[PDB]
């Protein structure tokens, strides 16, 4: 729905076992991969809250209306079976539609979270970098490992390396 | 610096509003299929009726002598249970069963019926205790000698409690007419019951039936709910099995029919004949006739709910 | 220049698919709880039966003399209403009540039954007008003198209308057998009713009942719907209370049971025993047995629907 | 869902009593706050239409099936109570799910409207301003009060102050 | 370069969660309204009962002589169908109809009842074949001569199959008492039926009814399901129409009531009285009492589902 | 929901009979219009899958419970009519809500697809063009017909005409 996951980003990282979303960087020092905690925790909190909303015990008690050992009269029995079958159709429909809708909103929700993380990182880097289109921000200045960590910790200053990267 | 998401090598396919088989990272089941093959009754007053039928607890055949005044939160009917010792049947049977399942137990109280010039203790070999006996809560009204007649009597009982009283009486249909004259004398008999909400009627029908327990006679059982400060009246002149004690409902309970053993180690609030459904899921595919506090039955065997993003591997 | 949204100091918590207690700017209720403690009948032809029972309007006890041919869009049953003056009861009672609730009223028409060599005006002190009377629409068929016999008669009525005719007859169960012989003579009587869709049967049962209104006798009331150009036939020989007039349904109406007063100042289409549910909301938590055009009953006391953005204060 | 409200914008304005969304500006003339009429009116129209869709009278009439003064027979009464209880469970479920879904789509809808207003203002300001990341557009030219009003009235010309603001 | 979307000059208005009348590019119907005015039975074993009533196939009036052992996947009842030739009626009629609709057909088997000192072949002009006949599967038990008496007999039948046996017997209610004495002798008769799950009772009621087919007498029909290795017992002494053959259910089938012709060119699994609903849509607005495998009935005539983007023209 | 369709784009193209979305260009060679195949095919696949999800036969068989030729007894008949009417209300509600929700998600889905196409074209053109705000990308270099086709075929190189278009 939001275009990030599955998605202008090619695929996911099987090596990213630390969280749902994260940053993977290549620089002059080497290559690294860390997990973004706030986005992952947000998606986990929303989806977990959804599951807790669906997981609920029915405190409504129903009593036995048929008899399995001595069958009730045929007419009232056919009315009972007819009603129970109607209710079964209603609840099967409700369950199918519920699961389908919740799955749709779940996938689109995670996609939205990824898009929000990417957009935030774009907010941090104003003219010091140019987005590529596959989920990467091409830097135009020597972003040290402390600079990358400042990007991950939402502390990167835009005016620190601005003019250094504008002319590139 | 590049941004991305996680993925797994083996995801779980789910269904959405647009597709069928979208592989996601993680998913969980919403339709319960796991069944516990026993009746989980931890912390509940349970009465396993066994060979005693639920309705028998009101009349009292030999197999129900230990259930005449039971008290329970959960009542369990068994397939081997029987309501009668002498061949017979209840009128409005299932309604009375449903009344007794949620009754919380029964409390017996003598009705105080006194008779004169009549036989009050008829017995049969089909209801065996020390010898030939009868229903513990009933009185088979016969004649003084091997024939004679049956004086028409009128008895009345006023429910002096604040709870409705379960009144159950019987009408004997002997194996032939000569037997009916041997037990109650010649002539056509009648049994009339009166009160403020009930109006009948009744009349016997002697004839040869099938030999159940070796006997060709039958016994009809009828019942009514006598409101507080209301009086039930029996005007009869033959073929009458009078109630000795009336029943009162104790409170509330749960009634189930099962064929699996009882287990006080596990707790459950959803029962069926095959066991107990212990689950937090909103749906179940085990038994559509499950009773108690159950998840809603659905036809689908499984409905996987996505708990993660879409799995997009390389 | 900066962009933003509005907020309030005290929002309203609602529930979503993911959370429980999200504070939004504004919200509105979807489950109705406000009840009007009266029957809103503005612009409706209303008949408050009061002390008259709904079924009595067909037979006509003294308390129903002003309801023998009512016409209404809304029918109100009261707890003090009674269907009978002489102790008795209707067979298929609730079905007839449901037929009469949506009937739009009743229209009486004489059936034209003529008798010979019989008593046609039996009375009782329980149905008091000027003195001892009887049901206005019925005829207690007795004997010529203090005993005598009862000649077996056969009467027929052909519904000459385009609408089905409600046929109601009675069968007297006297307080004993000697009373039945005093009223109708000795012997076993019978009442047979025939037509193209109905087949019975009937037979009395004399006996001592409880003293309701000081009387130990009862009166059974039976009914059928006679189709147009069809004939009902009564072949009887004792203990018969013949119909004097037949009833026809006027149209359509609404039937409710209530204990609150009528109010022609407010309008309503959803009623329960406690009053009227005036609401535009899709759900209500007032009464699950509410009838008419009602919002669907739900167990939740409240379900707040968000009508604004999420409230994010500083 | 869309990331604007609650949200890279810190919080809402309790002083903004003129509408749902709006602009608050600081310049060389002073400070001001006005309400955006089209976005507010759009969200109000959509949510109001939703409420009018839910507020509907059931023209289906149901008749009395029980009897409160003289209880019907126990068997058919238990069938009636069983059916009515099943219907009650169905409608309680439907009401809960309906309200939850509608609330979700409402909140996400307002968030979407805010994001659309912000994106529109970004369309108006092409290179004459740089977004900060908290809902502000940092201007690089002396935007007069008539310039701010031209931004609010969707009449701001991008080429008027372009080169004046590009070199900053 | 500019980007945009497509549009049309005439879109289709649909309804959403927020608006009512949003014009989209394309939409499709979800509520079926098209009806096929015939019974589509391609590839199904169909039995159109026509003038034969469904219950008659068990008793066998002249109009059901070709339906005594039918076999079908689909059973069609017609308005002109009749269950009886001699005026009468079935007890528990609709329950037996519902048993027979999904029975897959019936299989008759002789019950082997032998009588002595009695008349076993009573006939009437209302059941006409070559001359005065009777129900093909029944035996009208009369008396040896024009009066005489009726010896009390007791017959028994043990269902020697693995499937329950449908047992149907009749009780004659003659047009008066003198006719009952002419056919069965003087005195009050009785018919008692016994087995392990059933208990009755029965007794005639002679009297003048309406002249259906020119006759004032009626015939009651009663039935029960005899379990395997169980025995049914009839102890009677007059006014008895004994079963000659018992019925067994063949398998499964579908039963409908219709007034339109059969068509083996089209296939369908959803039927109503007006025809067949051939559709893949999830909802239908044709008939709420449609039976089979049908879309769910809805009150809405139409519900348009959007299959394209919103149409925004210039 | 996403702001693209109906929408900062004024209206649709009735002449675009080749697909749902597409490009219309004016250059030094002339004017042209082509359809974007992947976005159109994606929306068609999702909406078609939705329709196939809703189009489903009920394999649950229901039997006749009433009688149209000889009416059943009045009490059980009123219970039957009461139950059937309740079920009818449930299914009418379910159908209405289902169609409304599916239509909402459909329209917002197409809007999302348009926004994703526009965003992709913005990813291709990094500093060689400036978005106008009505769905157009104003080019600052002589984009030949092969350049336009390279934009449509997702093969346009950003560094080929970069400095040629930066100084404009
Ligand atoms: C209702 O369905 C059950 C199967 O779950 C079946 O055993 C029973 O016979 C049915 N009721 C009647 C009256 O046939
Ligand atoms: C996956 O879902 C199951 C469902 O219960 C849960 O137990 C498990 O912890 C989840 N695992 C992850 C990695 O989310
Ligand atoms: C029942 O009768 C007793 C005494 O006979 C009286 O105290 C009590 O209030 C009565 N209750 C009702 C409900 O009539
Ligand atoms: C808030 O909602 C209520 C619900 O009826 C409405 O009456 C009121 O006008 C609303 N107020 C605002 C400010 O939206
Ligand atoms: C009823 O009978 C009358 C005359 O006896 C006749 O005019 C009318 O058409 C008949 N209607 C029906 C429905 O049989
Ligand atoms: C059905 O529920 C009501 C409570 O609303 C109760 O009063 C009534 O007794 C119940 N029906 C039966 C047959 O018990
Ligand atoms: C429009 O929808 C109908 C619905 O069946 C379909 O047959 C038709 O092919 C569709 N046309 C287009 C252009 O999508
Ligand atoms: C029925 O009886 C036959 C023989 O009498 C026996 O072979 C069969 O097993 C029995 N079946 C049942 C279900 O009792
Ligand atoms: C049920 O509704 C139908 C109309 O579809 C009506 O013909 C029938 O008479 C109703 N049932 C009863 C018992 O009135």
């Amino acid at each position: 729905l939001f275009g990030a996951i599955a998605g202008f980003i090619e695929n996911g990282w099987e090596g990213l076992i630390d969280g749902w979303y994260g940053f993977r960087h290549q620089n002059a020092q080497g290559e690294g991969t860390a997990a973004d905690y706030k986005s992952t925790q947000s998606a986990i909190d929303q989806i977990t809250g959804k599951l807790n909303r669906l997981i609920e015990k029915t405190n409504q008690q129903f009593e036995l209306i048929d008899n399995e050992f001595n069958e009730v009269e045929k007419q009232i029995g056919n009315v009972i079976n007819w009603t129970r079958d109607s209710i079964t159709e209603v609840w099967s429909y409700n369950a199918e539609l519920l699961v389908a809708m919740e799955n749709q909103h779940t996938i689109d929700l995670a996609d939205s979270e990824m898009d929000k993380l990417y957009e935030r990182v774009k907010r941090q880097l104003r003219e010091n970098a140019e987005e590529d289109g596959t989920g990467c921000f091409e830097i135009f200045h020597k972003c040290d490992d402390d600079c990358m960590a400042s990007i991950r910790n939402n502390t990167y200053d835009h005016s620190k390396y601005r003019e250094e990267a504008m002319q590139n | 610096i590049c941004l991305g998401h996680h993925a797994v090598s083996n995801g779980t396919k789910v269904n959405t509003l647009t597709e069928r088989g979208v592989e996601v990272v993680n998913a969980t089941e919403t339709v319960e299929r796991t069944n516990i093959p026993r009746i989980c009754s931890k912390g509940k007053r349970t009465v396993d009726l066994g060979q005693c039928g639920l309705l028998g607890t009101i009349t009292g055949p030999p197999q129900c002598d230990q259930f005449l005044e039971f008290s329970a939160d959960l009542i369990i009917e068994r397939r081997e249970g029987s309501d009668v010792c002498y061949p017979g049947k209840f009128v409005n049977e299932e309604a009375l069963r449903q009344i007794l399942r949620e009754s919380g137990g029964i409390d017996k109280e003598a009705m105080g019926f006194t008779y004169s010039g009549i036989r009050t203790n008829g017995a049969t070999s089909a209801c065996r205790r020390s010898g030939s006996s009868f229903y513990a809560e009933m009185k088979w009204l016969l004649s003084n000698t091997d024939n004679a007649a049956f004086p028409q009597m009128t008895k009345s009982y006023k429910n002096t409690r604040k709870s409705p009283a379960l009144i159950v009486w019987g009408i004997h249909h002997s194996g032939s007419t000569a037997e009916q004259t041997k037990l109650y004398g010649s002539g056509n008999k009648l049994v009339t019951v009166g009160s403020s909400n009930y109006q009948q009627s009744f009349v016997p029908s002697p004839g040869a039936r099938t030999q159940v327990n070796g006997l060709s006679g039958r016994i009809d059982f009828h019942w009514l709910m006598l409101n507080p400060n209301d009086t039930v009246t029996f005007s009869f002149n033959g073929a009458f099995i009078a109630p000795d004690r009336a029943s009162f409902l104790r409170g509330k309970s749960m009634g189930i029919q099962s064929g699996v053993q009882v287990d006080a180690n596990c707790e459950g609030d959803c029962y069926h004949s095959g066991g107990t459904i212990i689950s937090n899921l909103p749906f179940q595919n085990i038994d559509s006739r499950a009773v108690g506090k159950c998840p809603r039955y659905v036809k689908q065997r499984s409905l996987l709910l996505a708990t993660g993003m879409k799995n997009v591997p390389e």
